């Protein structure tokens, strides 16, 4: 999840299978036109 | 008032009545108005 210049943007990945080894890259899921300020999730 | 009608005691609202016998400068026109935002912004809406 990222916020930069007026967009949100989440990026993406599933996989079958403490974390596990190997590489594999994240592929863009969604860009929005929101424009809010964020500070703190849940 | 209390609440009542009466002399300096009006209801601020009056109907219009229309009909097709009227004359030209006096039937109902249906009004828009459409208000854009000339500023920077992500820019939602735009143009084909």
């Amino acid at each position: 999840f990222k916020n930069i210049d007026g967009y949100f943007k989440i990026y993406s990945k599933h996989t079958p299978i403490d974390l596990p080894q190997g590489f594999s890259a994240l592929e863009p899921l969604v860009d929005l036109p929101i424009g809010i300020n964020i500070t703190r999730f849940q | 008032c209390n609440g009542v009608a009466g002399f300096n005691c009006y209801f601020p609202l009056r109907s219009y009545s229309f009909r097709p016998t009227y004359g030209v400068g006096h039937q109902p026109y249906r009004v828009v108005v459409l208000s854009f935002e000339l500023l920077h912004a992500p820019a939602t809406v735009c143009g084909p």
